[PDB]
């Protein structure tokens, strides 16, 4: 049917790679 | 069962690679955003600037640490700064508020961070080279320069100060 | 032993496997030390008493960077990259040859410690001048990189024996991984050697008074990314081929797996200025051309997450869990040679996440040089890289001696497993979080234990993690010697065969496998993208050489 697991996995990871990102990206600009 | 689980596995990963793909190039369009910005100053003028480390506290304009800050613009100053072991010249580097910041620092001995605490300055100095980066300070006050490059045993105590006038 | 008179790769491999983990205990030992530093505790009045030939927190983290991550690291590469290859095509590698890769190694590590030990090299495991080491720390690391050299003929050896014998047929797939692996080596080698030979070498024997500080980091860097990669990939060829089979299931993708190392082997080298975002001289422009590429060499690790993952779950739901958490509990949690590359894959999580915003050029800045890289770089290598070659002593070691594993030593690999993954995580939310408090990397921060008081909460965690982590190494090292030396052998488990997963059913793309294996043509073309990468920057940087006089400020 579908790899329902793999894709929690995944989402787990995207939202981390963007807390991450746009956290770090914030943090820039305030610098700025 | 497994021919059908491999089927819907890799079809999955093929909408999975091509999310992961478009994130990927929507932040290759937010950074390139900043290099468009008044932020990207701090990126390092990436043109090759040499000179002596061994004469450069002798004759140039690192010699004299009061007249470090020159005017070069209407809303302009540039600040010859030199990293070495275990401090900054000038100390402390006085600039003022609003005031578009053109830093040029260079070392005598080895290689120093100079990273301006709450700012993004943070670039590598490199003796024999001259590192120039760009800044305007916004809040007037009190900035420490953190050395962040292991340059021997007085590293952790490496640090200078930054004074913005008002 | 008459196994090893069959298959005298398994004595090479071990002793490949042993000299590892000898020199991650030795630099791991500063380890604690370092953790609680960071959490403004001194023990180092302490570590002096018990090795008196440490002078400084410096000397420690050269040793602790030097053992940990280089030494270690290519060790565990040289046993897995050549003995997994040796036992899928089931051939013999040269065996004059794998000695000779061992003592060299050997060799050269004996003779870079000894500067080491002696305070003459306190440069740090990335040696940048004018920091000046001792001549001997420059040709032992030589001599112990090249090495590696030896460890590439010997699997294009093996590959073009086989594909002999074998022509009309598809290179194998640990095999495939070895060869672009190896391969991609053997261009990323070329910056250091080139560094090392050219400058480092003849400015430690006297030749030469100055080194130009800008083109030994842009030389070291076209190395020094790679070398991450040839850190990581031999736990990924573990991860993709031994882990399925170990979780319970099947590997999903041959072709996928492939895929992924077909893209480390072009996407590898050509990133290095995203270690110089912060160095000048380095036109911007090229800095985002790097910053680009760097981008998409996450592509393979994105696609590993999900091959792996399915794979993972493909595994617990075949051993009845069911739901989207159910497949979870259903895998072999019981055993340590899957749990430590599963946690070792979970940290990789926000480690690969802090390597994205590294790689962002102008974000950079905001990181760059703080505790934040190291944060980021013990999930990836320390954690794991680390945990994977940890996991493997417990199917590897038997294979390789035929000493079995007793429940209380499989119990006790639990615990180390857990406590290191722990700590190392605990460490994460300490040195990113000082990190992003502008906490300096590579610093004796607890000697200045006022600089830094915004700092307070993050250090807790690093204290934590000191603590936990010196425990996890404790046992880790109770538990090595209690099955190296342990008085029972069974030939049996030697001659067992590897826990290699099978490939589940459904067509491949046969296209796209064929495709994959033009290795001469994808090796051509990662040498042009480097040339074309690095071509531009390093011509002109030789035409304006400007070396500078050494120092040793230690
Ligand atoms: C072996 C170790 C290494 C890996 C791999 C690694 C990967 C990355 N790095 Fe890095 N890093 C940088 C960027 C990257 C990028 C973009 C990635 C990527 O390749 C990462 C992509 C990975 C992912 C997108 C994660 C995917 C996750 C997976 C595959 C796990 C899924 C979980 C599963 C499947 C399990 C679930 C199962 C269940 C049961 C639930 C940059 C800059 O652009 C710097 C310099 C920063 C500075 O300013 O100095 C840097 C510096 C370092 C240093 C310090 C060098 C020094 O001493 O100065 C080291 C040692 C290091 C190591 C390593 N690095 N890195
Ligand atoms: C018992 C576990 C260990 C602990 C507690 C730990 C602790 C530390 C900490 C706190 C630092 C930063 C020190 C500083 O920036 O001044 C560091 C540096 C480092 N560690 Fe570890 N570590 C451990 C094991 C490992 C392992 C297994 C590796 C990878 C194989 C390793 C690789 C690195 C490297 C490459 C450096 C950077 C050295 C440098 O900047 O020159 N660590 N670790
Ligand atoms: C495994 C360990 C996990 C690692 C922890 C790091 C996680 C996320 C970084 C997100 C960045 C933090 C964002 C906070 C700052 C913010 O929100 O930025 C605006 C503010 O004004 C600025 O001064
Ligand atoms: C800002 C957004 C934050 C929110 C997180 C985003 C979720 C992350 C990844 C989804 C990746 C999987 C993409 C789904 C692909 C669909 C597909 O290919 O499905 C084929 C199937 O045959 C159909 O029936
Ligand atoms: C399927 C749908 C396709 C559409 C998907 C589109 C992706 C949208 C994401 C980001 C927008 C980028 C906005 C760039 C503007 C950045 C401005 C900013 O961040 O400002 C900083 C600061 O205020 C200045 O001084
Ligand atoms: C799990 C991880 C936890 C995440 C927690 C992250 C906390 C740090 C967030 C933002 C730092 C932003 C840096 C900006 C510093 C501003 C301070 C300032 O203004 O100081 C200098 C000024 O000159 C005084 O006069
Ligand atoms: C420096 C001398 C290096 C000594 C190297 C000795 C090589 C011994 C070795 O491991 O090779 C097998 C040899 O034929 C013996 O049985
Ligand atoms: C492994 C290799 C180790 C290096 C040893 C010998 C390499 C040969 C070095 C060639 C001699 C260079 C000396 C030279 O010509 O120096 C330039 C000088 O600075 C201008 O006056
Ligand atoms: C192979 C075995 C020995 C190689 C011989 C190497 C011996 C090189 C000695 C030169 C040396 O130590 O010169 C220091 C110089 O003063 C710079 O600081
Ligand atoms: C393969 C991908 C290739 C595509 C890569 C994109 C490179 C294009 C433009 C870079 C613009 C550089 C501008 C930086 C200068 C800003 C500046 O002068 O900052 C002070
Ligand atoms: C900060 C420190 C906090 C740590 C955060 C990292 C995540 C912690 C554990 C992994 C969770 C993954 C689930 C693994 C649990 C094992 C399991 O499911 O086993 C149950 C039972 O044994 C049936 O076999
Ligand atoms: C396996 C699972 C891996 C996933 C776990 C990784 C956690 C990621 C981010 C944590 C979010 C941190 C919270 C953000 C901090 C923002 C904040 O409070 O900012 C500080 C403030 O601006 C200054 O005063
Ligand atoms: C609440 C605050 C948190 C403070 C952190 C305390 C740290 C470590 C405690 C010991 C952790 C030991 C975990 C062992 C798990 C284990 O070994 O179990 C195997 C498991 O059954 C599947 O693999
Ligand atoms: C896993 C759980 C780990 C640690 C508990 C969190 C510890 C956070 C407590 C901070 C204590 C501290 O150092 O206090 C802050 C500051 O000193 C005020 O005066
Ligand atoms: C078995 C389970 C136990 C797991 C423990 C739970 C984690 C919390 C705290 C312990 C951390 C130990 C750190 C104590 C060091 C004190 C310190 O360094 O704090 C100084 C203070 O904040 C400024 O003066
Ligand atoms: C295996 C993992 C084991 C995990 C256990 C964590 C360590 C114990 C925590 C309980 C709290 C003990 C508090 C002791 C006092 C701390 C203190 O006062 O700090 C010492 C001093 O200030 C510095 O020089
Ligand atoms: C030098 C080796 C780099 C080239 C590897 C590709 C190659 O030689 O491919 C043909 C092979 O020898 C026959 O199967
Ligand atoms: Cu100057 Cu560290
Ligand atoms: O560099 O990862
Ligand atoms: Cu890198």
């Amino acid at each position: 049917e579908k790899p329902k697991g793999a894709l929690a996995v995944i989402l787990v990871l995207t939202l981390t790679i963007l807390v991450f990102w746009l956290g770090v990206y914030a943090v820039f600009f305030a610098r700025g | 069962d497994e021919h059908k689980a491999h089927k819907a596995i890799l079809a999955y990963e093929k909408g999975w690679l091509a999310f992961s793909l478009a994130m990927l190039f929507v932040f290759i369009a937010l950074i390139a955003y900043t290099l468009a910005t008044h932020t990207a100053g701090v990126i390092p003028a990436g043109k090759l600037e040499r000179v002596d480390p061994t004469t450069v506290r002798q004759e140039g304009p690192w010699a004299d640490p009061a007249q470090a800050v020159v005017q070069t613009g209407p809303n302009q100053y540039t600040v010859y700064v030199l990293a070495f072991a275990f401090g900054y010249q000038p100390n402390p580097i006085e600039v003022p508020q609003g005031a578009e910041i053109v830093f040029k620092i260079t070392s005598p001995d080895v290689i120093h961070g100079f990273h301006v605490e709450g700012t993004n300055i943070n670039v590598e100095v490199l003796p024999g080279e001259v590192s120039t980066v760009r800044y305007t300070f916004k809040r007037p006050g009190e900035y420490r320069i953190i050395c962040n490059q292991y340059c021997g045993l007085g590293h952790q105590n490496m640090f200078g100060t930054i004074v913005v006038k008002e | 032993s008459r196994v090893y008179e069959a298959y005298p790769e398994k004595k090479a491999t071990l002793y490949f496997l042993v000299l590892g983990f000898l020199a991650l205990i030795v630099g791991s030992l500063f380890g604690p030390f370092q953790a609680l530093n960071y959490g403004n505790v001194d023990a180092y009045p302490l570590l002096k008493r018990l090795l008196p030939f440490v002078q400084s927190y410096y000397q420690g983290l050269t040793l602790h960077g030097v053992l940990n991550a280089i030494v270690f690291t290519q060790l565990f590469a040289q046993a897995i990259m050549v003995y997994l290859p040796a036992r899928e095509l089931n051939m013999r590698p040269n065996m004059g040859l794998m000695w000779l890769s061992w003592w060299m190694a050997f060799i050269g590590l004996v003779v870079f410690a000894l500067p080491l030990l002696a305070n003459e090299a306190t440069v740090l495991y990335t040696f940048y001048p004018p920091l000046k080491g001792h001549w001997a720390f420059y040709l032992g690391a030589s001599v112990f990189v090249l090495s590696t050299w030896v460890s590439i003929y010997i699997v294009l050896d093996l590959w073009r024996r086989w594909k002999a014998a074998n022509p009309g047929k598809v290179t194998p797939l640990v095999t495939y991984m070895a060869v672009v692996f190896w391969l991609m080596w053997f261009l990323a080698s070329l910056g250091l050697v080139l560094e090392a030979v050219l400058f480092l070498l003849p400015w430690s024997f006297g030749l030469v008074e100055g080194v130009d500080p800008l083109v030994a980091r842009t030389l070291f860097w076209w190395t020094g990314h790679p070398i991450l990669y040839f850190w990581l990939l031999p736990a990924y060829a573990i991860i993709y081929t031994i882990l399925p089979k170990q979780a319970g299931g099947k590997l999903v993708s041959d072709p996928m797996a492939r895929l992924a190392f077909l893209l480390f082997l072009l996407l590898s080298t050509p990133v290095g200025f995203h270690h110089q975002f912060a160095d000048p001289g380095i036109d911007p422009t090229w800095k985002m051309i790097h910053s680009v590429l760097t981008l998409f060499v996450a592509v393979p690790s994105l696609m590993t997450a999900f091959t792996v993952a399915a794979s993972l779950e493909f595994a617990g739901r075949l051993r009845g869990g069911r739901g989207l958490f159910g497949w979870i509990r259903a895998l072999p949690w019981d055993n340590p040679a899957f749990v430590a590359p599963v946690l070792g894959l979970l940290g990789f999580i926000p480690g690969g996440a802090g390597g994205i915003v590294n790689a962002s050029f102008t974000l950079d800045y905001v990181v760059h040089n703080t505790a934040w890289v190291p944060g980021h770089f013990h999930l990836q290598v320390a954690s794991l890289v680390t945990l994977t070659a940890m996991g493997s002593l417990y199917w590897l070691l038997p294979n390789l001696t035929g000493k079995p594993i007793s429940d209380a030593q499989r119990r006790l690999g639990l615990a180390v497993v857990w406590l290191w993954f722990l700590g190392m995580m605990i460490m994460a939310v300490g040195l990113h979080w000082a990190g992003l408090l502008n906490v300096p990397r590579r610093a004796y921060i607890a000697q200045v234990p006022d600089a830094y008081p915004h700092a307070a909460v993050p250090m807790v965690f690093n204290v934590l993690a000191g603590i936990v982590l010196l425990v996890a190494l404790l046992l880790f090292i109770y538990g090595l010697f209690s099955v190296l030396l342990s008085r029972e052998r069974k030939p049996e488990l030697a001659e067992a065969p590897l826990p290699f997963a099978e490939v589940i059913s459904g067509p491949e793309d046969r296209r796209l496998v064929l495709a994959m294996d033009r290795i001469g043509f994808w090796f051509a073309v990662a040498a042009i993208l480097v040339v074309l990468a690095y071509g531009p920057t390093l011509v002109q940087l030789f035409g304006h050489l400007n070396p500078v006089p050494g120092w040793r400020l230690w």
